[PDB]
């Protein structure tokens, strides 16, 4: 349900 | 801390958020 | 939160989500009380009766957000945690005692109108506002009801008589808990819900004019239910163990 979050964080 | 809870947009603007009134009325006001 | 209403922008600067990548979820609430160090519930990472047990990799802490599932890109701040500090004698076994983790990040956030860290309780501070009848702010992104909000939520409670915190369940209470909410005399509601685990309860000094944060969310028996209360960690009695891992660990 959550927006998808940039890469870098991953 | 040293700056801690005092909000930028509250407390440094000497603005008041809509139920802190609430707080401070129970500590007997 | 129950019977709570949106907060507004800027309001809990401090204010953190724990944030599983894989999937990726809410976990529990969270505090910044540094720029680099976190305080949430220990039963958010390790919780061996339902085999949870979180490490650094597992997790992601986001900063300065108002919305439950947006990315607010240029407001919030995601960061990576360096390391995981539970209390040595969290009583999981039997009833959340010493219910207290922080959390390492690795490298500093930079504050914001947006991110701002809370102060701890000093003894002085503890004594004069840990009172019953005086008020604390809980929030947390956590159920509505005993379902999730589009934005971070915000109630008032007030400090219940250690007797009455007691008597309203069969667990055993501790010196190192706290108990909040209305009576079902007082006509007013409001309650922490699931989800809203490792939030913070924090009081505003008169004294300094400060928001302090008192309590941690835990533990309670469904959520806002009449004759029951949430019980909060009580952080000034655990100031000690907190002091002992910031400056013997950065
Ligand atoms: N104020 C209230 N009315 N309640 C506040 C509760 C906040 C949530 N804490 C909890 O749910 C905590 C952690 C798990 C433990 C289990 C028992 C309980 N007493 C709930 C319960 C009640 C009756 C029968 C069986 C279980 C409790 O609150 N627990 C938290 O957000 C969560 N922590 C975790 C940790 C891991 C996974 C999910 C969650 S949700
Ligand atoms: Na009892
Ligand atoms: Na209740």
């Amino acid at each position: 349900d959550f927006e998808e979050i940039p890469e870098e964080y991953l | 801390e040293a700056d801690c809870g005092l909000r930028p947009l509250f407390e440094k603007k000497s603005l008041e958020d809509k139920t802190e009134r609430e707080l401070l009325e129970s500590y007997i006001d | 939160i129950v019977e709570g209403s949106d907060a507004e922008i800027g309001m809990s600067p401090w204010q953190v989500m724990l944030f599983r990548k894989s999937p990726q979820e809410l976990l529990c609430g969270a505090s910044l009380i540094s720029d680099r160090w976190v305080l949430t519930a220990a039963h958010c990472l390790l919780y061996p009766p339902w085999d949870k047990n979180f490490t650094e990799n597992d997790l992601l802490v986001r900063i300065g957000k108002h919305s439950r599932t947006r990315y607010e890109r240029n407001i919030e701040k995601i960061s990576m945690l360096e390391k995981i500090y539970i209390h040595p004698r969290y009583n999981w076994r039997e009833n959340l005692d010493r219910d207290i983790a922080l959390m390492k990040l690795k490298k500093p956030v930079a504050f914001s109108d947006y991110i701002h860290p809370v102060c701890l309780p000093d003894r002085e501070t503890a004594a004069s506002l840990l009172q019953a009848g005086y008020k604390g702010r809980v929030t947390g992104w956590g159920n509505l009801k005993e379902g999730q909000p589009s934005v971070l939520q915000v109630v008032n409670l007030p400090i219940v008589e250690r007797p009455v915190c007691k008597d309203s369940t069969r667990i055993r209470i501790t010196d190192n808990m706290f108990c909040a909410g209305y009576k079902p005399d007082e006509g007013k509601r409001g309650d922490a819900c699931e989800g809203d685990s490792g939030g913070p309860f924090v009081m505003k000094s008169p004294f300094n004019n400060r928001w302090y944060q008192m309590g941690i969310v835990s533990w309670g028996e469904g959520c806002d239910r009449d004759g029951k209360y949430g019980f909060y960690t009580h952080v000034f009695r655990l100031k000690k163990w907190i002091q002992k891992v910031i400056d013997q660990f950065g």
